[PDB]
């Protein structure tokens, strides 16, 4: 991954 | 006056972008999570790969240590969190309840509760020993980008793309305060004394908030941050700094009091998504994205  | 961080180790091993770095409280290791579905443990002092922790079915956006450094928790797109035994490497519990990507996570200082934040916009509070969801908070009207407990575990701060930070009562679930312009908040955490909260927004700005007086005391700028939920840090071991990743590939260090940039760490070849400060030594670990895929360890005299 989300954050990526 | 100014720190002098210098490159010591580049740690390689993750095959996709690194999502977050966290030094264990006992100062010995560093844990990293990554889009490659893996948690990796490294030596804090030597930069040596210790082990890989796997089991998640999709990527991992966050990882956090328990207070005695015995446990990890990880937040995955597979809609779950996992509690890991750091020594055995094995998955102790799987926390199921979220209805979408799990994005952020943390233990309370006591480390018998876990807080999580999700793209289903809830903040959940889990019992570490049984694995049950004790509370679900409909916390935001946008995905939750950070959760954090305070020095005594009584408070939880959370932030969101909706532009608000919200402080919660761990025990009741009640919302205690809300900080408000209002650009997306990509990260928040309490200061170590728990009196202020540090908030990152997607308008290239870190703000330091007096939590109780609900007002903004200091703002730090100069870095690039418009897309990613980048981790920010209080550095307390030497000089008192604000530390943070940046979308121009640098690590930024600010003087907490004067708001001036005191150092920029060059070396990464992609967005620095995550930085972390060592418990006792003047050491910063930084991690970068798909074009880099490495964690770097830097050390300073102050």
């Amino acid at each position: 991954x989300x954050r990526x | 006056v100014k720190p002098n961080y210098a490159l010591k180790f580049t740690l390689a091993g993750h095959t996709k972008a690194v999502s977050s770095v966290k030094f264990s409280p006992n100062g010995e290791w560093l844990a990293s999570s990554s889009a490659d579905k893996l948690i990796k443990i490294w030596g804090a002092y030597d930069g040596k790969f210790e082990k890989t922790i796997s089991g998640h079915k999709l990527g991992i956006s966050d990882v956090a240590w328990s207070s005695d450094s015995n446990l990890l928790v990880s937040a995955s797109d597979d809609k779950t969190l996992k509690i890991w035994d750091v020594s055995s490497g094995k998955c102790l519990k799987t926390l199921k309840g979220h209805s979408n990507y799990v994005f952020c996570c943390n233990f309370n200082p006591q480390s018998n509760l876990i807080v999580s934040g999700s793209f289903d916009e809830s903040v959940r509070i889990w019992d570490v020993k049984t694995g049950k969801c004790l509370k679900t908070l409909p916390a935001h009207s946008d995905p939750v980008s950070a959760v954090h407990f305070n020095r005594d575990g009584s408070l939880i701060v959370s932030s969101s793309y909706d532009g608000l930070c919200r402080i919660w009562d761990t025990a009741s679930g009640q919302c205690l305060k809300t900080l408000i312009d209002n650009p997306p908040v990509s990260f928040v955490k309490f200061s170590p004394n728990g009196k202020y909260i540090l908030a990152a927004t997607l308008d290239n700005t870190l703000k330091l908030w007096d939590y109780s007086k609900g007002k903004c005391l200091k703002t730090y700028t100069g870095h690039k941050n418009e897309k990613y939920c980048i981790f920010a840090n209080f550095s307390v071991t030497g000089g008192k700094w604000i530390v943070s990743g940046s979308e121009d590939n640098l690590v930024y260090i600010w003087n907490l009091q004067t708001k001036e940039i005191v150092q920029k760490l060059q070396g990464h070849t992609d967005v620095v998504i995550s930085t972390a400060c060592h418990p006792t030594e003047n050491i910063i670990a930084s991690a970068a994205l798909e074009n880099d895929k490495t964690i770097k360890l830097w050390k300073s005299d102050c």
